[PDB]
């Protein structure tokens, strides 16, 4: 019936965390905190701190990250790669094209002041503009071949030039091309000229590609102009466990077993309802507001939990509503569906411990 | 798979420019590394990749090249820096060792 | 620093089998897979045989010549590397090397060697 | 099939199978016009101009007549989505006809789109021509400032052989090129002989953006345009949605609509359609429901779980199969699951009021002695 | 519930987890064997795959685990994954000769070959598809029609080539910037070829992009080029129907005798369930993933049989750039197939318990009446 | 049609309050955002400040060197609308304009406007 | 911004093309509305975005231009219609009107 009074309950749904975000099981996780995912990648001027970092547990974004690509463009692809970018254990950066020997015959130092450091206009960390030296930008032509068994991450961009004159005193050229090809791949980028509205005081545009590498496989670059030719690479080692968690959390030294957007839990009760997005091996979410059980349970919170083992929400396009609506839907079925199973399960649980007893009365009643 | 090198020895001076080349026979994507052998003694390794540097080693040393042709060049070279050098792929399994070049 | 000491040098009849040896210190011989480079009077550089970590099941490499003549293992306990050589033949007589890889994505490279023994016959 | 003696059926098949109203404001009854058609002003829909507020929006299962000009609609089915929730635009003129082009040729018509016998073209574009055998370049700009999102349509024109293109634009190589802060794209022709459709060979290809408070869009071309002449300042809103039907319009006031009809009952469950506009009942897929007559509170909790859901059925393109099978079989298993779920409870439920009722009088007759 | 490993008096297991392990037909009708072969290279005429162009009519598509050998000129297949969902469901296909390979191009070159599609030691091309080449010299422009007076919705397929360098295009095609134009009165496109250096595959540095459309009954599709012209040779008359699809596996075939097939086993049982695998084609009974179900001594469990019907989970392939299709698409067919064994597990986790409590009342009552 | 009519002005010292009405009348008050609008003599017309509907919680936005010295209110009910002015000075003697905003989306141009009172100071 | 105006006086006979210029100082997208005021009386909105019209408004009242350089052209002048005219920017908050000129 209605809310009722017993001697012993337990309930299985926890809402209590400690609110803070910590160390899980004994690796420190990392934090972009002030920085955006595009912006790490490419390397921003301004987020030189996590350079050192080369192992997590998961990884964290503040819910409005202030500054990613500081040169105004459209990263091509975003939301696979932060799909791709969940599940890896651990990476390694390497210089994939030495500066010193790999560009001798063009311009290295360019840099723009709308990513300026300290004052002082800069440039990314994991890219580099080229430009003609001399009058003259001669054909390039640079190849690479992974051969150690590791996914390799290459990342490069294409410049448009907000006019005409700009093109011509950089490049020397009307019609530029940037090709690339590999073993499963095929490109062709082409830049477009035109007068765009001004973002961060810049009328022109970059756009970042990316393309994942594969044992064994060879990747040829050709450009003739308007191309930000890489400088950095990744080796990529997938694992398990991780994922992206938008939360603006205190950072604290504890030992956590698993972590939600708003806390970690150190308890062993079945269940919980703060958040249905988690990390690690944690109980359950039930979006309940009172689960109790009069007090079998153990062997009941057991038969339905097997059943019910990411709820990841992967970010989608602004020009995906179809996408989200059907994800939407995915999403909200199966957490209503499951609330109700362990819902009625304890008025069927309870109701049989009542005649449990009544009938050992009876029973002994008999005796 | 083959590598070939320049002549056996060079003649070098005090202060001088000395180059050395080791062309492959076939396509080594950019992995030619460098080595040093001090007389009687054993070895050390100057270069991998094929221009970066190793720790501890000075600044007068560099390699360019790509493709099938490499170079090592040492500017202001002393008296000291006098060895016999060889060059060694990093592409595939049978790793190819050089001809040896003295100072 | 890293310091590698060799020796089981020695002269042998072209019938027996001299174990080589080597030793370590200053790192961790649980991460790196080290190989073993021969060099006779008279010849270039060459190669005999590389070992690699638990990251390949102990895997066992070795050159075209030198094949079904030589076995290597790894004393990770004790941190010295032990090769046993078999089957000698007069074009064997070499000077001996004890060499380190290196972990990095530059390909192989080779960043530290030994002093070197002397195998007479 | 026990005999009860007194049943309360939850589920209801009653449906008006007319067209009412909605708590008191008027449909946008679409009629003979597709969504393509009313947005970019067919002739023949000149009766929905002025109707800039609605509760849902109607339309025949087969609509006779939209893009007068054939071509194919860039992202159609992403524009409906966006629509499916619009409360009530304001359709104000962006580019006035009358000073916003000086040097072009601004009454072009096509003979595919007739009006009463006379030739005539879209209300809300304009196809643009050189005057005086000349075409100099466009650029036009709107800087929208009012906290209000703005739609734009636009077109390019694929003229049917080379004679006719350089008859209208006097050039060969033409390109369309439309900027804003966070869009960037350009367009060319693409001169090609294709077979008769509506008797025309030549085509045209329509596109749309979504602008943004704040924000500016900028138009360059030298050829092949179809400029915009009226914009849409959209207003978003919740509880609204496109549906599919033929039932006539009458003057009634309901709470709830349904595509074949309006439900005017109180009933936890209905079975006259999955899909539903407005508050009224779950949906059950079944055909004999009833409680044996606590109970009224047992169906809150399942509709309160059942609250979570549109059902419209999200139109496909027919390039993207994988879509609809992925999109119909999560519809097919969810409704099901929750058929199966609401039929086995009250199973379940009357079971154990029966023996209360016969424990009732045990309780007294153990009473009795 | 409140009780554990009860041993019974009369049960009925209500799961099936025998397979016979065959690669068995279906009703009567044999399957369509691909057996070592593609997808890809049925269509597209595989020269090593000649064997099956006899075949008209099937019932299902069987393919080994890794299908060694199907484009043997390099490419990429445009849209592929969507068309194998096409072919999911094609009854039966009528080869017919859209152009002929006698008459259609009196005006071009029709005997092309490449070593990479060698067979019996001669090099040698598709059987569905004619790489064009100028004769003495010349490529004229082509303009070739098609209407589909079949009163059949007709697939064609079709190629463009990107050759290494310029050399082979100016040798092949003597020119420098060739278009390919296809359009259908609802469909139009303007391919382009690209030049550029790749790595070897198959010893070979160039590339042949297979693209494809479908008519309708009433339509006609034009073909336009002036160079890169992959021209048809074959089209096919699509006939579509239901119960079908592609089952991937390695079983023996047999002239064995069965009513439904699974990619392990075909099975052949009454009891409502089975546990051998998701994917099953034909009439037997729906999936649980369990390991042991049973009711102690019909009608009591034919409405989740009754439920689960229409249900069909053989994993459409996604691209390599569609992680996010697998994860969304592997966390439904997860969910449904967990949801049902909790529905399955205690539909008869309580019934059991009534007839226990059945016998007893039926007993108890008895006495009453004696005493 | 549509009436603004305006009362309230008269001489005052440098150093009193002074409060200035407009009437309206021939429509619908809750949906039309109202300014004031000065104009002195001999001088171009200046903006002094705008009041915003319930939409947007009554917004008053000011001027910039005629700040800290006005409270605009609307009397909704009674179809009035109240300036106030403390702290004069002698750049304020003008006459003064009620304006109404208008509805469409061309941005903002003040379909209508009054009589308008005079107001000096000594 | 700061909005200029054309000269400050002009003098119309009657059936004259008579037009008024009000370039303006930073670009104004398209949102200049036109004003008269009657000699010791009201004053009027005469046209709003850049040519539209106001209900009520003779025929002859029209404009042109975009960017920072427009005109209220008047063609067939009666000897009602005198008064001084202002120009309005509706751009960003300070709504600065004209300088006005005179007929
Ligand atoms: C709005 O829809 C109407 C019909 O729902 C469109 O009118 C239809 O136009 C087509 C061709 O434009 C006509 O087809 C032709 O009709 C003649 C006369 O019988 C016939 O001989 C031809 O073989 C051909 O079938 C059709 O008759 C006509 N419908 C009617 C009822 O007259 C109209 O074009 C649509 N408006 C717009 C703007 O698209
Ligand atoms: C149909 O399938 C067969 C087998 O899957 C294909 O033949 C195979 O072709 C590859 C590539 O040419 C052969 O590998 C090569 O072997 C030689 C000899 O050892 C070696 O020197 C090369 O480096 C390369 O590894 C492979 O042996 C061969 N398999 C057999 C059984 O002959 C065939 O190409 C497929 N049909 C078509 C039209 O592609
Ligand atoms: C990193 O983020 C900071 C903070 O968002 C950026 O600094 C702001 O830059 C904008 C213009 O670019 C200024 O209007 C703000 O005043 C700046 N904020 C502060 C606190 O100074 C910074 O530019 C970003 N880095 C890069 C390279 O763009
Ligand atoms: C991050 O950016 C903000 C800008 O709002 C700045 O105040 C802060 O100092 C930056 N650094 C950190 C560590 O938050
Ligand atoms: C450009 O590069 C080539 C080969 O890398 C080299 O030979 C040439 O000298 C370079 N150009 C100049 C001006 O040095
Ligand atoms: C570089 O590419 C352009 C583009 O075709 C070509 O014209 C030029 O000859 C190339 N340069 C060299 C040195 O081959
Ligand atoms: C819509 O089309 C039908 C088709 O015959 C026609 O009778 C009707 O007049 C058209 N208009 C409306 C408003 O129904
Ligand atoms: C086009 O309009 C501009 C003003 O927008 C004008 O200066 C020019 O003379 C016009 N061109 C022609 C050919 O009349
Ligand atoms: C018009 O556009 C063409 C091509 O975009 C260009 O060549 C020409 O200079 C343009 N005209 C003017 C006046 O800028
Ligand atoms: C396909 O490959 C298999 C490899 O197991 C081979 O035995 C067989 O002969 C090939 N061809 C056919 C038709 O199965
Ligand atoms: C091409 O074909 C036409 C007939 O279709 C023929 O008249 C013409 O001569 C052919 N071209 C050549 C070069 O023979
Ligand atoms: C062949 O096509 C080209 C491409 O437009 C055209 O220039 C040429 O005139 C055509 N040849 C004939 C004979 O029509």
């Amino acid at each position: 019936e209605k809310n009722v009074t017993v001697t012993h309950s337990v309930n299985l749904l926890e809402d209590s965390h400690n609110g803070k975000l910590c160390l899980l099981k004994g690796i420190a996780p990392l934090q972009l905190g002030n920085c955006s995912v595009a912006g790490w990648i490419l390397g921003n001027p301004e987020c030189e701190l996590l350079i050192s970092k080369e192992s997590w547990s998961y990884i964290v974004e503040t819910p409005n990250p202030e500054n990613g690509t500081c040169y105004p463009g459209y990263f091509a692809d975003y939301e696979e790669l932060r799909e791709q970018l969940s599940s890896v254990s651990s990476f390694e950066r390497f210089e994939i094209f030495p500066k010193e020997s790999s560009w001798p015959n063009h311009t290295v130092t360019g840099v723009s002041a709308s990513c300026s450091h300290n004052g002082k206009s800069s440039f990314y960390r994991n890219l580099l503009w080229l430009t003609g030296k001399n009058g003259l930008y001669p054909n390039l032509s640079k190849s690479y071949a992974n051969n150690k068994e590791k996914e390799v991450l290459v990342l490069w961009g294409v410049h448009h030039p907000p006019n005409i004159g700009d093109q011509r005193a950089l490049y020397h050229t009307e019609n530029a091309y940037v090709s690339v090809v590999s073993s499963h791949y095929s490109r062709k980028f082409t830049p477009e000229i035109a007068k765009r509205p001004k973002v961060r005081d810049q009328e022109g545009r970059i756009n970042y590609y990316w393309t994942l590498l594969e044992p064994g496989d060879t990747i040829i670059f050709e450009a003739n102009g308007n191309l930000i030719a890489p400088r950095y690479a990744f080796a990529l080692s997938r694992g398990f466990g991780s994922g992206i968690i938008t939360s603006n959390a205190p950072m604290d030294e504890c030992d956590a077993k698993c972590q939600t957007p708003q806390g970690a839990i150190n308890s062993s009760l079945p269940f919980q309802n703060v958040h249905p997005v988690t990390i690690g091996e944690c109980p359950k979410y039930v979006r309940s507001a009172k689960l109790r059980m009069v007090t079998i349970t153990n062997k009941v919170n057991s038969v339905i939990e097997k059943m019910n083992t990411t709820a990841v929400g992967k970010e989608f396009n602004k020009l995906e509503r179809r996408m989200e609506n059907l994800n939407k839907k995915v999403d909200d079925g199966f957490l209503d569906i499951w609330t109700y199973n362990a819902e009625l399960l304890v008025l069927l649980e309870n109701e049989r411990t009542l005649d449990f007893h009544d009938s050992n009365v009876k029973n002994l009643y008999e005796k | 798979i083959q590598m070939t090198q320049t002549t056996s020895s060079l003649s070098a001076s005090l202060g001088d420019r000395v180059t050395i080349s080791c062309r492959a026979s076939q396509d080594i994507y950019n992995y030619l590394n460098w080595y040093q052998q001090q007389p009687d003694g054993a070895v050390k390794l100057l270069i991998y990749y094929t221009s970066k540097l190793h720790s501890g080693v000075p600044s007068r040393f560099s390699g360019s090249g790509s493709g099938t042709d490499y170079s090592l060049t040492i500017t202001n070279l002393e008296q000291e820096d006098i060895a016999t050098y060889f060059c060694q792929q990093g592409y595939t399994l049978p790793y190819t060792f050089g001809g040896g070049t003295k100072l | 620093e890293v310091q590698l000491v060799e020796s089981g040098g020695g002269l042998v009849q072209p019938k027996g089998s001299l174990k080589l040896s080597c030793a370590t210190s200053g790192f961790t011989f649980n991460t790196f897979d080290m190989h073993w480079v021969r060099q006779a009077p008279g010849k270039d550089l060459e190669w005999v045989a590389r070992i690699r970590t638990k990251g390949n099941s102990y895997a066992t490499y070795y050159a075209a010549s030198v094949k079904d003549r030589i076995t290597i293992s790894r004393d990770d306990s004790q941190s010295m590397l032990y090769l046993e050589m078999n089957s000698l033949r007069s074009e064997d007589t070499a000077m001996y090397y004890c060499v380190r890889e290196g972990g990095h994505y530059y390909g192989y490279y080779f960043d530290f060697w030994g002093q070197g023994t002397t195998l007479t016959v």
